[PDB]
């Protein structure tokens, strides 16, 4: 068995493989999520917008159970191994106790398998980061978001990705109570920002949606597009 | 190139040496020990202000008795806190009895040199954990403050202070610092202290602070608290 | 089954009958259970044909590499002790009473016996199979010290038969073994060579 | 044992350790395989060129079962090892179907072993291209491994030294409709097309193949087939 | 199940009955108990079928693949080492007793090899459930040195004592003739039994059997 | 008895130019019945079938492990498997389990690819291959069904004269069985047609 | 041994996995191999490499695959590694099959062997396999569908794709000659033939397979010699 | 690079880190053996480093068996090793085969385990050589020494270490073959003392060991009074 | 030639397509100064070799290159002392396997096969190196004769009629070429011993060399004594 050290420290006391794993997150695809009152919104930038791609095998958009969904940033295949440990997990905890798992609970568990991978012999880090979006038992929206290192935090509205920087400077500004008072300016929010960055902005946003006790809802080239005549 | 367990021509570990500069990186955390008890107190460096600040926590209770103040790498510091966990549940089944401190600490320290590529399996460490820790709880001895860094080695003191700014803290503390103080104003030098060596103006969201008194247990000030001390 | 072996001075005598019966049918009259492990060590085997005939290849696939490596002639003592260990380490499979006999030039001829359990004692002389029990009294009685290579052959003869007679596990031929410095003489004695002792009549 | 790839991909897309195990190949001796219709035959150079060694000792053309056979270009030590993989492979398919491997199947195992080399950690490549024949269900069969772990159906093959100008020259002498018997001659005049001094009954090792089965021939039936 | 051998003048004679029974009722009326081994090797077949017919498959298998590394005829004394090995390695949990007999470069070599894994080396063998039946035809009339046509007599007055005297052995006589030079395989040899012809015909006419669905399908 | 827990029966008969293979339907827990369909024979090419008696839950086993490695079998060397070779890769499967094995007895019939040969054949739970010129049975009634056969069966049958002769067999046989019953199914495999028909049986 | 080892499966200094991206130019100069899904139906058209006089023709396609009853494959790049992914991917079909008894989907297929790929360039210390896989194939809950996975364990759905030699001027002739939901066999197969030429033709040179239903069954087959060469003969008409 | 692992062959086809490790035998103290007409006696310099060691500290002479004695000389943490493995070959020889092991049995198990060591990287080989020798009733006599690579041979009279190759010299002009080990001892000592260097190296004290036909074949140290009655022989 | 990445350093193929490492342990061959010669009769097969023994306090009688593998095969190991003793200890045990699996005595063929096989895992494997050792195995065949096998480090074995190892290999090649161009026990002996003589012009005294032999007469493998071999010694 292969049993290297593949992340080890630095002389400035740096983890060159983590920071390589996060240098691949900043080349992917942008994904911001904000928190509402009682929606919660995931917007996705499809960088390929292929005419000939089947654009329900490449969505980034998943959903990990029937409360908790999540997008992701950086490589495509890491994620994917992610995904389906996290809906895994997500059964296993169905299983034990007998209720749903709660969002920090299963961002806690994403979490802990990407520090994992950052300590272990003859294996290199995740590349991508999630963006861990859902509703608690109590109805409670949660917005957290785990990077390459292994470590999450809960946010109000983030964006991850290649234009992360711009989008969250611009979420900082734009994200109030006033501005996530509905189901509509929260949506409004999501492609505000997402518009500032994509290229030719309005076909090449996807953007799911989550409403309190309501599965997970993917917004179409149509329903997108009255959002985005909205705006202007 | 070298291999993870290699020796320098002093007599250091590099990769162990390498792990003790990041935590020079990592929030300031400081840890006092007074006859009434011992107060942890750590900033929480807020990126941005779109980040929820308690969902940050650098400051975790090991046990009712102990508690757990810790810098710079914290997701290598998530692997070392459940370990202590176990380790004073597992005590706690085998002899009907709450663990000490230094117990507690020095199980934690077993774990800090326990890394290398050949001649293990799967499930072992391929480097250290880059993280320096501050345990504080309340036994027979009554309060106590012991300090774990990455290589291994553990001591006790009255005063701690880890991070980045530690170097600046650690004179502040032998300044104003006796062997008579009293929880509170172990309380209120922590803040003054933690106040100076920080960028952000030290509010109640900014920090976070514990107390583990002999008589309650493991105990996080509250917003109001927290406000109500910075007075 | 009746396995015999006496020492003298240059050497040992080995004897055994050739019966391998199944219940009260014999699969095998002419069985020779007298097996070679080296130039001048050989072994009687008892108990179960399969049992004893896989200890006896093992110890003979050992001792072979053991005498190439060392370049010496194995000692008796060696045959036996590998015996030994191979019966008492597998002692609940295995099946066996192995009687180890043979000639080297630091001991000269002895005779090792290795019973059921694995255990190991030096006689001058040993009997083994279901057949010796009829025997002990009458080589309690004739055997003495001083016999010689024609002296053992004889007496060696003389007990298989009377064991052959009363066991219904043993019967069909004698097959004897002498081992010396010089090698080995093998010789078998059939129906009418096989020494007669007359029955009470009246 | 290394547990990491001993060869690995390059900027341009090339595994040069499988590259470089080609090399080996083509400066080994020539070797000759030939498909004419009622059988196959492979030929090859066997020159010890040093007297002493006996010719009888060892062999090139080695039978896989009673129907295949098989030839080498490239490294004789590594060709051992493939041979007896491909006896033990053959084995193994006959306890299972009772039923002697199809050619195509063998050729298939053979090249499964080879192609594990060139990924596992710790090995370098063989460095020994393969032709294997055989005879199924009325009808010849002719078949090429290379090291890297691909194999190909041909009809005539040259391998070895010289093998560029081989395959030139047997494809202007190969017919479709051909006997085994003249396609013996021709895998013989392809070899001797660079075999320098002269071939002789034990200089040069040749196996058919037809619906009796694989056999190597002597140097009696080698000889009486040089002459003409 | 009745199989014989002998060691003749100059080659060994192998011999088995040809029924194959499932309890108490005749399951094959012509089952092959002459397993090949190699080119100069057979062995005859008693006890578990299932048993006999894989560990037989085996051996000659890794006899097949031992005669192609070494390039030499392969021996008797091999094949007995492989199947004694074997059998005792499975304490006696594969019932094979067969009967191993061929002719390499040290002459004809008889072999009769229990499950448990014990060997023995005679000039005539006889294994099965009529084995003591053949065994009886033996020790009455076997010579030492004998011709091969008396060898061939011999061989199939035994596995005929076990065909009419054990309930478990019966059809035919299949023989095995194995020298330096040949291998008759004569299957069968001697068909001593025979059916008694129906003195009646009830064959079944078109249309006797009710039918109460029914489908076709076409094929290429 | 663990074979006669479920009960069931199968045959297999050889024609001219044809094959047969005949089993009950009936399903159940030793006394009581469950259904009156259930599969035994199960098709393992154009013209090769498997018939399997014993436990119905190795019988579904092994029915789906055999489909299993033969489906891999032909997608490696593109071609359909033979009856005989068949008959090898069932009773590998099966003496796989020497020590604690399938309770099943298959019985194969079918057509050669190439020339259209008869092959019938039958393996025990360990897999011992019988093949036989005739006509092959395996089952609870398995006494009632050779009774049957030995009378019955003639050398070189026509599709139909063969189709009659393994209905009257199996029926007759089925009827003197407590356990086996609840209908009979018929394949009778030709050169270019496959006709499957229910028997009117008995219900009791 | 970690002087010896080149590190296949670890993160560059811009965040990329070189090993990949090297054997993703190994694909680059193989043989082509297209893929048009139509409305009826779905094929593979590949480049045959194995060109010769004396290369004898023994099997029934060289590039095209058949994975199950219902799925046909098509590889590009190292042939040694894709004879381990083809037989990988039938033997993860017969596992779906034994545990579910029905056909396993065309996604779940290309997502279990995408897995496999996917650990070879994170852990083992192995070079990852230098194949790409274009899937066609027929299942009840997506009805056709056509699949293109690579070394790095990345794949998608397509209407129309290319892979191998030349498959970024084969994708800009199919965005121009696709028609999105009005697309026939027929029509498809004249666009494949239209698609090899430009990127390159004789009936030799090239194999098709086409993957359609007939009766609630799938069947896959390689287009004959002669079929094929009608089709070459259709296209120089137009041109 | 050729000389950085055991398993490389260097251009010329040496294999430098097995001669690395011979390099380290060459700065030890010198360790002699001499087999006599009944007997084998060895005697050692040992070097003592400080003053606040005890006398008797590192020893280099072991008992492998009863009858096996063993000098050894280079890296005393590897001969210690060693000294176990040959201890385990005896031990493990006498369950098996019921008897003492032979001399030249156990020289060969352990220079077989030794040059295993010199194959591979994920090892290094042994940086220590060492003189086996025993006493038997018919076997007689016997003094084998193992190096580094795994080789060993018989010998009459050895020496290893710093200044082997003038002991040996010392050691061709005593007649053992005829002589006795009561008096090789004092030859021993009297070589050990003259070859021991006392311009560069410090002060030494004298380790002597022997088997034979007066020590019934048993392996013991030389006792303090024969010990210092040739300690005063060789001065 | 050329050079890439660690061909010189570990048995992987370099761009010629040559094993390095292979090639540098033939040359450890001739780091023993040492050489073999063997030569096949027509009723026998005879093994001689320098026997280079400098200082009188090494023992040498145990200083022998002769190593007895089974009762009926004998061999000559030539280069690294210690990887020759590894060789042959695992040929003694490949030939006592070989005879306990098959119930025969194995072939001279055979164990130089099967030791060949052993040496061929070296030169594909990296981890390990290849041995800097060489082996000649004689012996009687049971219906073939007096057969003379060797196998380098390279994994590759063959069959002579007369072989020669060690430093001086070539020239011993060279003369033993010419004796076969143009043999009893006695002739096989002196033609040996002639041929190690004249390529080393030493003219070798009866404890200078060591000689092993086996006969059809005698298969017994067995080395002459000093006595026998200066009665060979002094009729040449």
């Amino acid at each position: 068995s292969y049993d290297r050290a593949i992340t080890v420290f630095s002389p400035d006391g740096h983890l060159f493989q983590v920071e390589y794993a996060q240098e691949a997150v900043k080349k992917g695809s942008t994904a911001v999520g904000v928190r509402g009152k009682d929606i919660v919104v995931l917007g996705v930038e499809k960088k390929s917008v292929a005419k000939l791609q089947d654009e329900r095998t490449v969505r980034k958009i998943c959903a990990l159970d029937d409360n908790v969904c999540m997008a992701f940033a950086g490589l495509t295949a890491d994620a994917r191994i992610v995904i389906n440990r996290a809906r895994v997990e997500c059964q296993s905890h169905r299983l034990t106790v007998e209720d749903p798992v709660t969002v920090e609970y299963i961002t806690r568990y994403i979490a802990s398998l990407k520090q994992r991978y950052t300590q272990s012999n003859g294996r290199r880090p995740f590349g991508i980061s999630a963006l861990i979006v859902g509703f608690d038992f109590d109805g409670t929206p949660r917005l957290y978001q785990t990077d390459p290192s292994g470590t999450y935090h809960a946010w109000k509205a983030n964006a991850i990705g290649r234009g992360a920087k711009s989008v969250r400077e611009f979420l900082e500004k734009n994200y109030t109570d006033d501005a996530i008072e509905t189901d509509d300016l929260t949506i409004k929010l999501v492609i505000k920002a997402l518009l500032e960055v994509v290229q030719s902005g309005g076909k090449n946003i996807e953007l799911a949606v989550m409403r309190r006790d309501q599965p997970l809802k993917i917004l179409n080239p149509e329903e997108i597009e009255k959002y985005v005549a909205e705006i202007e | 190139d070298r291999g993870v367990n290699t020796f320098s021509p002093e007599g250091r570990l590099f990769q162990v040496e390498y792990a003790i500069e990041a935590i020079k990186l990592g929030s300031t955390a400081i840890g006092i020990q007074t006859s009434e008890g011992v107060c942890l107190a750590v900033e929480k460096r807020i990126t941005s202000p779109l980040m929820e600040p308690s969902s940050i926590e650098k400051i975790v209770e090991i046990d009712a008795h102990i508690g757990c103040a810790m810098s710079g790498l914290i997701a290598d510091a998530k692997t070392l806190i459940d370990k202590a966990r176990v380790e004073t549940q597992n005590h706690w089944f085998t002899y009907n009895e709450t663990m000490t401190v230094e117990s507690v600490t020095q199980a934690v320290s077993n774990l800090a040199l326990q890394f290398g590529e050949e001649d293990a399996d799967p499930g072992a460490m391929s480097r250290p954990f880059g993280v320096a820790l501050l345990f504080g709880g309340v036994d027979e001895k009554g309060p106590q403050l012991f300090h774990m860094d990455p290589s291994g080695t553990f001591v006790q003191c009255d005063a701690r202070a880890i991070g980045s700014a530690s170097e600046g803290a650690q004179s502040s503390l032998q300044e104003v610092y006796h062997k008579s103080m009293t929880l509170k104003e172990a309380i209120k030098s922590s803040l003054i202290i933690l106040k100076q060596v920080m960028e952000e103006k030290l509010n109640a969201t900014n920090i976070e602070l514990a107390t583990v008194q002999p008589g309650q247990n493991f105990h996080m000030f509250t917003k109001e608290e927290l406000e109500e001390v910075i007075k | 089954t009746t396995i015999m072996a006496v020492q003298f001075n240059g050497g040992v005598v080995l004897g055994a009958d050739s019966r391998t019966t199944t219940g009260s049918y014999i699969a095998n009259r002419v069985t020779d259970k007298l097996t070679p492990i080296h130039d001048h060590i050989f072994c009687c085997r008892s108990g179960s044909a399969a049992d004893t005939q896989a200890v006896a290849d093992a110890v003979t696939y050992q001792l072979g590499f053991h005498s190439i490596e060392l370049n010496e002639p194995p000692l008796v003592h060696t045959a036996a002790s590998l015996f030994k260990e191979m019966c008492y380490r597998y002692r609940e499979d295995l099946m066996a009473g192995i009687i180890i006999a043979g000639w080297d030039p630091q001991e000269g001829g002895q005779v090792y016996s290795v019973p059921m359990g694995g255990m190991m004692v030096r006689q001058s002389f040993a009997i083994g199979g279901s057949g010796s029990s009829y025997i002990y009294g009458y080589v309690d009685a004739t055997y003495r010290e001083g016999m010689t290579k024609d002296e053992c052959l004889q007496f060696t003869a003389n007990a298989l038969a009377l064991a052959m007679e009363r066991d219904g596990s043993s019967g069909g031929v004698i097959r004897l073994a002498a081992i010396q410095e010089s090698g080995v003489e093998r010789q078998v004695l059939l129906g009418d060579q096989i020494p007669k002792f007359t029955i009470a009549t009246l | 044992g290394y547990s990491f790839s001993l060869t690995t991909f390059s900027p341009s897309g090339k595994l040069v350790q499988i590259e470089y195990a080609l090399a080996a190949v083509a400066g080994g001796a020539p070797s000759v395989g030939i498909k004419a219709a009622n059988g196959v035959v492979l030929a090859t150079e066997k020159k010890q060129k040093s007297i002493l060694y006996d010719e009888r000792s060892v062999h090139k053309v080695e039978p896989i079962t009673k129907h295949i056979g098989l030839v080498y270009s490239g490294m004789g030590p590594d060709y051992r090892v493939l041979v007896h993989r491909a006896r033990k492979l053959a084995q193994q398919y006959y306890l299972v179907y009772q039923e002697p491997i199809p050619t195509a199947q063998l050729v298939q195992r053979v090249a499964s072993v080879m192609q594990e080399y060139t990924q596992s950690g710790g090995v370098r490549p063989f460095g020994v291209s393969l032709l294997i024949c055989g005879w199924n269900e009325g009808r010849p069969y002719l078949f090429q491994s290379d090291p890297s772990g691909a194999y190909f159906a041909w009809k005539a093959t040259a391998m070895g030294k010289n093998y560029v100008n081989g395959k030139t020259f047997l494809e202007k002498r190969y017919n479709e409709d051909l006997e085994l018997e003249d396609a013996i001659h021709t895998a013989i005049l392809t070899l001797k097309e660079s075999f320098e001094g002269q071939m002789t009954e034990d200089n040069i090792e040749v196996g058919i193949c037809n619906e009796a089965g694989f056999r190597r021939l002597t140097p009696t039936e080698v000889r009486d087939y040089l002459a003409a | 199940t009745t199989i014989a051998g002998v060691v003749y003048k100059d080659g060994i004679v192998l011999g088995a009955d040809t029924r194959a029974t499932e309890g108490m009722v005749v399951a094959d009326k012509n089952c092959s108990k002459i397993h090949f081994i190699s080119p100069n090797i057979y062995c005859c077949g008693a006890g578990t079928a299932a048993d006999t017919d894989m560990t037989t498959q085996l051996i000659s298998s890794n006899l097949e693949l031992h005669s192609l590394t070494t390039g030499r005829l392969p021996r008797v004394v091999t094949a007995n080492r492989m199947l004694k090995q074997m059998l005792f390695r499975y304490q006696g949990y594969i019932g094979a007793a067969l009967v191993l007999g061929g002719v390499d470069v040290t002459g004809p070599h008889l072999y009769s090899i229990y499950p448990h894994g014990s060997t023995d080396k005679l000039p005539y063998v006889t294994m099965g459930s009529g084995s003591l039946a053949a065994m009886a035809v033996f020790e009455d009339k076997f010579r030492p040195d004998m011709e091969e046509e008396e060898a061939k007599k011999l061989v199939s007055e035994a596995i005929a004592a076990g065909i009419f005297n054990d309930l478990g052995s019966g059809s035919n006589i299949d023989l095995c003739v194995i020298s330096k030079s040949k291998l008759d395989f004569l299957r069968p040899f001697s068909v001593p039994n025979k059916k008694g012809t129906r003195l009646g015909r009830y064959r079944c006419e078109k249309g006797t059997t009710a039918v109460l669905t029914e489908k076709v399908t076409p094929l290429e | 008895s663990i074979m006669s827990y479920n009960g069931g029966a199968v045959m297999a008969m050889k024609g001219k130019n044809c094959v047969a293979i005949a089993a009950d339907r009936r399903f159940g827990i030793q006394a009581q019945m469950v259904t009156t369909d259930f599969q035994k024979i199960f098709p393992m090419g154009d013209r090769l079938y498997i018939g399997l008696a014993g436990l119905a839950t190795d019988v579904q086993t092994v029915a789906q492990r055999l489909k299993f490695r033969l489906n891999l079998y032909e997608l490696k060397e593109g071609r359909q498997i033979k009856p005989y070779t068949l008959m090898s890769m069932v009773a590998n499967l099966l003496y796989e389990k020497r020590f604690g094995p399938y309770y099943t007895e298959p019985v194969i019939a079918g057509l050669d690819p190439k020339t259209f040969k008869p092959f019938i054949c039958s393996l025990d739970l360990i897999g011992c291959p019988m093949v036989t010129d005739d006509f092959v049975v395996s089952g609870t009634c398995s006494e009632q069904m050779y009774g049957m056969c030995e009378s019955l069966w003639e050398p070189n049958m026509d599709p139909e004269h063969l189709f009659e002769t393994i209905s009257q067999a199996m029926l007759n046989a089925v009827d003197r069985d407590a356990v086996s019953g609840m209908g009979v199914i018929v394949h009778v495999i030709e050169k270019d047609k496959i006709t499957t028909r229910t028997l009117k049986a008995r219900m009791d | 041994s970690r002087r010896y080892d080149s590190r296949t499966t670890i993160f560059s200094p811009e965040g990329r996995l070189y090993q990949v991206e090297y054997a993703m130019e190994a694909i680059g100069h193989a043989g082509t191999c297209l893929g048009i899904l139509a409305n009826d139906g779905v094929l593979l058209a590949a480049e045959r490499r194995n060109i010769h006089k004396l290369l004898d023709e023994v099997f029934f396609s060289e590039k095209i695959y058949k994975l199950n009853e219902d799925m046909a494959c098509s590889v590009a790049g190292i042939t040694s590694d894709a004879n381990v992914l083809t037989n990988e991917l039938r033997l993860i079909a017969q596992r779906y099959l034994l545990q579910y008894q029905e056909p396993i989907p065309c996604e779940q297929l290309v997502t279990a062997l995408c897995d496999i790929k996917q650990a070879y360039t994170q852990f083992g210390g192995k070079r990852p396999f230098g194949v790409s896989l274009l899937y066609i194939g027929w299942d009840k809950h997506y009805g056709f569908q056509l699949y293109q996975s690579d070394p790095s364990g990345n794949y998608g759905g397509w209407k129309a794709t290319c892979i191998g030699n030349n498959s970024a001027a084969a994708v800009s002739m199919l965005k121009q000659d696709y028609k999105e939901g009005e697309m026939t066999l027929k029509s498809a197969l004249a666009l494949a033939v239209k698609v090899l030429n430009k990127t390159m033709l004789s009936a030799e040179k090239v194999e098709i397979a086409t993957l359609t239903r007939e009766s609630g069954k799938t069947v896959i087959r390689v287009l004959k010699q002669k079929e094929v060469e009608q089709l070459i003969k259709k296209h120089e008409e137009e041109e | 690079g050729y000389d950085l692992s055991a398993s490389t062959f260097s251009p010329d086809g040496r294999v430098f880190q097995v001669e690395y490790a011979m390099k380290a035998v060459e700065n030890s103290s010198t360790a002699i053996g001499i087999r006599c007409k009944d007997g084998v006696v060895f005697g050692v310099e040992k070097l003592v480093l400080s003053k606040l060691y005890e006398e008797g500290s590192n020893k280099r002479l072991f008992n492998v068996d009863r009858h096996v004695g063993m000098a050894v000389a280079g890296l005393l943490a590897d001969a210690r090793s060693l000294a176990d493995i040959a201890r385990e070959e005896a031990s493990n020889f006498r369950s098996n085969f019921g008897y003492n092991i032979p001399l030249k049995h156990l020289a060969d198990r352990v220079a077989m385990y030794v040059h295993a060591y010199t194959l591979y990287s994920a090892v290094r080989p042994f940086g220590c050589s060492f003189m086996l020798g025993s006493y038997s009733a018919n076997d007689g006599a016997q003094l084998y020494m193992i190096d580094p690579s795994g080789v060993s041979y018989g010998y009459w009279g050895c020496a290893i270490g710093k200044a082997r190759q003038a002991a040996k010299t010392e050691i061709e002009k005593l007649q053992m073959k005829e002589m006795t080990c009561r008096d090789v001892v004092k030859e021993v000592a009297k070589i050990i003392y003259i070859v021991h260097d006392e311009v560069k190296d410090k002060a030494f004290e004298l380790e002597l060991s022997w088997v034979g036909e007066l020590t019934k074949g048993r392996h013991e140290i030389v006792p303090k009074d024969i010990r210092e009655e040739a300690e005063k022989y060789a001065k | 030639g050329s050079s890439a990445g660690f061909d010189r350093h570990i048995t992987i193929f370099s761009p010629e397509g040559r094993l390095y490492q292979v090639e540098y342990a033939f040359k450890a061959i001739n780091q023993g100064g040492l050489t073999s010669v063997a030569v096949r009769g027509k009723d026998c097969a005879v093994i001689v070799t320098q026997k280079k023994v400098p200082d009188k306090l090494l023992d040498s009688s145990t200083v022998t290159h002769l190593f007895k593998i089974t009762e009926s095969i004998g061999c000559v190991m030539t280069g690294m002392t210690a990887d020759s003793r590894s060789q042959v200890q695992r040929a003694r045990y490949e030939a006592a396997n070989w005879k306990y699996k098959y119930g025969y005595e194995i072939p001279v063929d055979m164990l130089c096969k099967r030791i060949a096989d052993i040496s061929q895992v070296y030169t594909q494997n990296a981890e390990m190196r290849p041995l800097g050792c060489c082996m000649i195995l004689i012996g009687i065949d049971e219906e073939q004769g007096p057969q003379v096998y060797k196998c380098d480090p390279a994994g590759y074995y063959c069959g002579f009629k007369a072989t020669a190892a060690g430093v001086k290999q070539t020239e011993s090649t060279s003369f033993l070429e010419k004796k076969v161009k143009k043999w009893t026990f006695e002739q096989t002996v002196e033609t040996a011993i002639t041929c190690l003589s004249t390529v080393l012009s030493i003219d070798f005294k009866p404890s200078e060399i060591e000689v092993g032999v086996v006969t059809v007469e005698n298969p017994k493998f067995r080395i002459l004594t000093e006595a026998e071999i200066d009665a060979h010694l002094v009729a040449l």
